[PDB]
């Protein structure tokens, strides 16, 4: 059994941390007490739920995570939430002002005051690990704090940890819920800055989660609350194999090997089905036939693309629920002859697929309707460049004109590193059309 | 806990600046004793932005009074809200200014402006964690556009890392009280584009106009004027004194609404326009405040803002309505009017919605936009300056304080810069 | 009101679309990088299709289908036909052709070509075009990316002029891929007699600059349908329906259908359509083949002001409602 | 389409299956850049109170 240490930073993060932790502990049958009656191994385990918890002598079962935010408000609620036991307030950090929506007052102004503090309570999980194999961190592009603190905490998780993996989870900005102009800044100047010292980014499009929630939980306007029980579902999907047995993604290591031939393409997109409102009467539960061809329309993509006009490297199909292999074989033969899949020619055309006989659980009271078989697919493909493409022009149009510059600048940032950035964002959409074209 | 110091300086200052606590205090449920008896936990939860808590649960305002003459702060401290204020932040002197911006920032103000930083810095020390200023004041008379200034220069220099934000009202030869009015406004715009992170204009032009044209009262008082202006800074502090995702605070306002330093000069609107005791019945429909929040004729500045183009907006609305329809109609201003829009600040258009409405009204729309339509303002103080600079008239109540022709040359060119400046991004393209 | 931005200044096609848009006072041009927009009439090449249908509150639509180049360059027509199923390479109305490269199928075309000789062996290289029964000298031509093509050597001939001819047919796809054939298609005829050893190319751009006889049959070596029809009738004892469109109207429908579900913007977050140009040779027999498809064609001069109401009519006011001139190809 | 390393367990299974085959910077250089920001930010406030100061 190897560890692993979740890092939640800024709003999204944090917040984003909350709703796939109460998750966790509904999955693994652990209370708000941080009691796990299950487990009858107390003080101690083996396990593979063990890899995202750990134990204490009394037998609560502690998530190894922390989290950080630049301003405490966000970080206090879960300080007096209903899973307020189950962490210990070592874990939970905050400061006392924001990075205003700036990366470089995140990067280099708050930053630089914090990293230090955040360093040595992340080595104190590390120090009861037997044997860490890497890091899920989760934040936003936008935000000052998700954009700027997160890409100075990879930078010296590299220079701590240098053999360890380093997974994102990360928010793409979204004007529909989106609380800043600069956040195509913001996450340009992040990407750039991370990109090296993350093995596999999983980019999560608020935009798309936010049609989801219109289209098929029914929602008028979706909230924050509406948007991240339902990624905690994916991110749910994506970590079930580090935390059940099985044969598939059982480690950190094991993401890049899969889904990530090279090492700057590392952006798998990651497709979801069913997506039931829970408020639905009457609904029809749908087969394996009908949830894995879902996986290749658009409208239940994590990030809003056309992969038909793009190449794939990879895919991966993690299914949960009443699924057999005789089924899904089925429907991938089916689904071969009428959509068009194309992989590289370097690349073997065809899945790793994985199976976790318990189906998905839902929170009490939440949007989305209890389905006995569901499934996420990874794939890597090369469309996923349309949102860089799509942020990039975002970034020309008012770089050009230096809007909002200033603010950068302010906080002791130097004006060549937007072009720097920026060049790095041109080459990597460089990559993918040599790759998918 | 961010704490914002607010201070108001001179007659005008001090008029709105007492209004807009009676008003905000109604809506946080403070009473003029200091004691709250509000119905709802959104009242408090971020209180302490504008107020101090005392002993007995007393809610004192985080504010300080300045003037150069005690007129104006007797009658604050003997009108309804009086006793709220804490007594020792009263700073006054006996001389007055004279309408004269060089006795308010060289002369009589110096005298006085190293009390007030006392105060300010009582208050400062007892910050958890300072925001920075918000100023209310005057740009036409003397100690509100002299002193005023000066306090913000010395605050700067104490406080160069915090928000520096002001509620400047503009000088109109319609409600003119002297001619050299248009002298002060530019010696007081020099100060401003160089020390100020965020200025809301509010004109009296425009104040004038709407309680004549719209509001139909014939005779308008100062109270009638200051009535739309403690509703629009209502609206505009309500990100600030209420839970929200948008424009939480001064330096995440700042950030999103001023894409170069010294164009931050935003034009405030509000809707639905009511005086005083009209008591209206009938809510507006979502649709409806949209339209008029955006309408030239609820503008607190006097600019039409198809002049120009927008930079920057910020939309707040507030009572209970559907949210869904609130992002559909203000998407649907943004599409049918896209030319007034910048393209090169993509969704240049943030909104925020707050479930308290304020008093009187069931549903209300706040306006924030950085135009550069503003630029009509500065034309017209510069056209009214230069119309007595060029003879040179007036200038020897000035000379006789020690100033100098020259910073009345360098004033009117930096103001000029600034509307070349306006000029300049509203003929740009992408 | 709706709005619509122009990115394609060089369409004769859309600017009168983009006028008649105007006329109707319910449509509004925006600026070209204005990204509010309701249509847009996009450019030819790298048009931003990952750009579009991300604006809230917007209901886009583009003018042109994402990956309808597969149908429009000549060697990817070929490669479609060849590894397509539905197509397959027993295709019986479309050329021989391969694909070849200078300095690939240049194998398998000689393999057939020795076929040919042993015991009409003329055929066409086309990228400036060269017709030649020599196989040593195409493959020469194209050294100084080409497709080798099967040459037509028993057109159907006009009389009187015994020239050739060449039909081309417009195409409508809306965003529900609805497939509508324009009812006016027209002959882009050789004013020359064809001689079997510029009377070979019908390309009107030739014909205008190396023909003495241009114009003497008909208006700028343009015959439209119902002369052809009347033709058929009194020459051949046919019509234009049968001995011709029945087949056209089946290749266009086979090559879209083929295509459909590699460019259909059916559950896409933007919808597409688009005008094809489908050109066809018919021979002796009244056999008609498919030559290209045109993924951006121009139109006859006298038929611009009812195509172009007709994509009004059709592909925007279906998309955009205000406040038949085709022939819809069911499946 | 053929399915290789089946894995089974009480909890699922997983598999493969193919349809075709083929055809940095040190801690000292991070507390640099990051006091290099520092100072440029210092430089700036010290022209600032300089300007205050005249
Ligand atoms: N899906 C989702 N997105 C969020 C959530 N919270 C914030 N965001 C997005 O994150 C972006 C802004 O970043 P934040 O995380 O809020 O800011 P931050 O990391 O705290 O940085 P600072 O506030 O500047 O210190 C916006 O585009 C939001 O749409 C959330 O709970 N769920
Ligand atoms: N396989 C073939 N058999 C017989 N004639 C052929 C032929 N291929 C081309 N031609 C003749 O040569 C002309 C060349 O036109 P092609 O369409 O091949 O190039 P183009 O694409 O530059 C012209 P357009 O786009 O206007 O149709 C055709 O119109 C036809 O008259
Ligand atoms: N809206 C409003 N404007 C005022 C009020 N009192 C004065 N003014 C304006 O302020 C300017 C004069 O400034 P004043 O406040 O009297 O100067 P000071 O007290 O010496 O700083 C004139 O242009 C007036 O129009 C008021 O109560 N309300
Ligand atoms: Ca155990
Ligand atoms: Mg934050
Ligand atoms: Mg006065
Ligand atoms: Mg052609």
């Amino acid at each position: 059994m190897r560890e692993c240490i979740s890092i939640h930073v800024g709003q999204a993060g944090v917040q984003i941390g909350n709703a796939c932790w109460e998750l966790y502990c509904l999955e693994h049958g652990i209370q708000p007490d941080g009691q796990m009656p299950s487990d009858k191994t107390i003080g101690g385990g083996d396990d593979s739920f063990n890899t995202f918890f750990s134990e204490t002598g009394a037998g609560k079962h502690v998530p190894r995570a922390v989290f950080v935010d630049l301003e405490p408000t966000v970080i206090d609620e879960v300080r007096t939430g209903t899973y307020r036991q189950l962490f210990h307030p070592e874990q939970l950090i905050t400061g006392k002002e924001d990075a205003a929506n700036n990366y470089a007052r995140g990067h280099y102004t708050i930053g630089k005051e914090i990293i230090d503090l955040v360093l040595d309570r992340i080595r104190k999980l590390a120090d009861q690990c037997t044997g860490l194999q890497g890091f899920l961190v989760f934040h936003s592009f936008g935000g000052g704090t998700g954009s700027g603190f997160t890409s100075l905490l990879m930078e010296r998780l590299s220079v701590d940890y240098g053999k360890k993996s380093k997974l994102e989870f990360s928010i793409y900005p979204a004007p529909q819920v989106s609380t800043a102009v600069v956040e195509p800044y913001n996450s340009i100047l992040t990407t750039h800055t991370t990109l090296e010292h993350s093995d596999c980014a999983f980019m999560v499009d608020n935009e798309a989660i936010y049609d989801i929630c219109r289209r098929n939980l029914d929602i008028e306007r979706p909230t924050y609350t509406n948007l991240n029980r339902l990624i905690s579902q994916i991110v749910s999907s994506i970590t079930a194999s580090l935390r059940f047995d099985g044969a598939l993604n059982v480690d950190l290591t094991e993401f890049q090997t899969n889904l990530v031939p090279y090492p700057r393409i590392h952006f798998p997109l990651a497709t979801y089905a069913p997506v039931i409102s829970a408020e639905k009467a009457y609904h029809e539960q749908l087969s394996v036939a009908e949830i894995t061809n879902a996986c290749f329309e658009p409208a239940n993509q994590m990030v809003k693309c056309d992969p038909r006009h793009g190449k794939y490297m990879a895919c991966c199909l993690l299914y949960r629920g009443d699924v057999v292999p005789k089924d899904v074989n089925a429907a991938i033969a089916t689904i071969k002859t009428k959509r068009s899949i194309q992989f590289v020619d370097w690349c073997p055309t065809g899945f790793k697929v994985g199976i976790n006989y318990q189906p998905p659980t839902v929170v009490p009271g939440g949007d989305l309707a209890k389905v006995q078989r569901a499934v996420c697919m990874l794939s890597n493909t090369t469309a996923i460049a349309e949102a860089w493409a799509r942020l990039d022009h975002k970034f020309d149009l008012m770089y050009a004109k230096r809007a909002f510059v200033h603010w950068y600048v302010g906080e002791g940032m130097e004006e060549g590193e937007f072009s720097e950035a920026r060049e790095d964002m041109a080459a990597l959409e460089k990559d993918y059309e040599e790759v998918g074209v | 806990m961010r704490e914002i110091v607010h201070i108001q300086a001179g007659q005008c200052g001090n008029q709105i600046g007492a209004k807009f606590w009676e008003v905000i205090s109604d809506e946080h449920g403070i009473d003029p004793t200091g004691s709250y008896h509000g119905d709802s936990d959104l009242q408090l939860e971020r209180i302490n932005v504008y107020y101090n808590e005392a002993t007995g649960n007393k809610y004192v305002p985080r504010a300080i009074l300045v003037d150069l003459e005690p007129g104006t702060m007797d009658s604050v401290r003997s009108g309804p809200f009086g006793q709220i204020f804490r007594p020792d932040n009263f700073v006054f002197g006996q001389s007055g200014a004279g309408n004269n911006w060089a006795k308010g920032h060289y002369t009589e103000g110096a005298e006085l402006v190293d009390s007030v930083l006392d105060v300010v810095r009582k208050e400062s020390e007892s910050c958890d964690c300072l925001q920075g200023f918000q100023l209310t004041h005057s740009l036409g008379g003397g100690t509100g556009s002299g002193m005023g200034t000066l306090l913000i220069s010395k605050i700067r220099e104490e406080y160069p890392d915090r928000i520096m934000n002001t509620f400047s009202v503009m000088p109109s030869p319609k409600v003119s009280d002297t001619v050299v009015e248009p002298y002060n406004a530019t010696l007081s715009v020099h100060q401003l584009v160089e020390n100020t992170d965020e200025t809301y204009c509010i004109d009296n032009e425009a104040l004038y106009d709407i309680c004549f044209r719209t509001l139909k009262l014939t005779t308008p008082t100062y109270g009638d004027l200051n009535h739309l202006v403690s509703a629009t800074m209502s609206g505009v502090t309500t990100c600030l004194r209420f839970p929200g995702q948008l424009n939480a605070d001064l330096r995440k306002l700042a950030v999103n609404m001023v894409p170069f330093p010294r164009l931050h000069f935003f034009m405030p609107g509000f809707a639905p326009l009511t005086s005083r005791g009209s008591q209206q019945y009938r809510a507006l429909t979502v649709p409806e405040l949209t339209q008029q929040m955006f309408d030239s004729k609820n503008m607190m500045a006097a600019c039409d803002p198809r002049h120009g183009r927008y930079l920057t907006v910020a939309a707040i609305f507030r009572g209970r309505m559907s949210m869904k329809e609130v992002d559909e109609q203000m998407l649907n201003v943004q599409n049918k009017n896209s030319s007034y829009f910048v393209e090169w600040i993509p969704n240049n258009v943030k909104t925020a919605v707050c479930d308290i409405p304020p008093r009187g009204l069931k549903m209300s729309a706040t306006f924030i936009g950085n135009s550069t339509a503003i630029q009509e303002l500065f034309k017209r103080i510069s056209e009214q300056f230069t119309a007595m600079f060029r003879r040179k008239a007036f200038l020897h109540w000035y000379t006789g304080e020690g100033m100098d022709e020259m910073e009345f040359t360098e004033a009117e060119s930096n103001m000029n810069d600034l509307v070349s400046e306006y000029q300049q991004y509203q003929d740009a393209t992408a | 009101m709706y709005t619509f931005v122009v990115r394609d200044e060089n369409s004769s096609v859309y600017a009168e679309v983009s006028r008649l848009l105007l006329a109707t006072g319910q449509w509004k041009r925006l600026r070209k990088d204005n990204p509010r927009f309701n249509l847009m009439l996009g450019e030819r090449n790298r048009l931003p299709f990952g750009r579009l249908g991300h604006e809230p509150g917007l209901v886009q639509l583009v003018n042109y289908y994402r990956g309808a180049d597969k149908l429009c360059r000549k060697a990817s027509l070929v490669k479609l036909i060849k590894t397509s199923p539905e197509l397959s390479e027993s295709c019986t109305w479309f050329p021989e052709s391969y694909v070849i490269y200078p300095t690939d199928e240049r194998e398998v075309f000689l393999a057939a070509y020795n076929r040919r000789r042993e015991g009409g062996n003329v055929w066409i290289a086309k990228s400036g075009i060269l017709i030649s029964s020599e196989a040593s000298e195409l493959l020469d031509f194209i050294d100084e990316v080409h497709v080798i093509q099967k040459y037509l050597e028993k057109p159907l001939l006009l009389e009187p002029g015994h020239r050739k001819f060449d039909i081309r047919s417009w195409v409508l796809v809306d965003h529900l891929y609805n497939i509508y054939l324009y009812r006016e298609g027209v002959l882009r005829t050789s004013s020359e007699p064809y001689n079997s050893a510029t009377c070979h190319l019908t390309n009107h751009c030739i014909q205008k600059e190396y023909s003495k006889n241009y114009g003497r049959y008909e208006e700028g070596n343009e015959m439209f349908f119902e002369e052809f029809n009347q033709y058929l009738m009194d020459a051949l004892n046919t019509t234009l329906e049968n001995s011709i469109l029945l087949q056209i109207k089946h290749i266009i429908r086979s090559c879209l259908m083929c295509i459909e579900p590699a460019i259909s913007t059916k559950h896409l977050h933007y919808q597409s359509f688009q005008l094809f140009g489908f050109d066809f040779m018919v021979d002796e027999e009244l056999k008609v083949w498919l030559i290209e498809v045109n993924g951006a064609p121009a139109c006859a001069q006298k038929l611009y002001a009812e195509l172009c109401q007709g994509i009004v009519d059709v592909a925007i006011s279906s998309v955009f409602p205000l406040a038949s001139i085709f022939i819809k190809l069911h499946h | 389409m053929e399915v290789i390393e089946l894995n089974k367990c009480t909890s699922g299974q997983s598999f493969e299956v193919i349809l075709k085959p083929p055809s940095d910077p040190s801690l000292e250089e991070i507390q640099k850049k990051l006091e290099a920001a520092e100072e440029r930010r210092k430089y700036q406030e010290a022209e600032l109170l300089k300007h205050l100061a005249e």
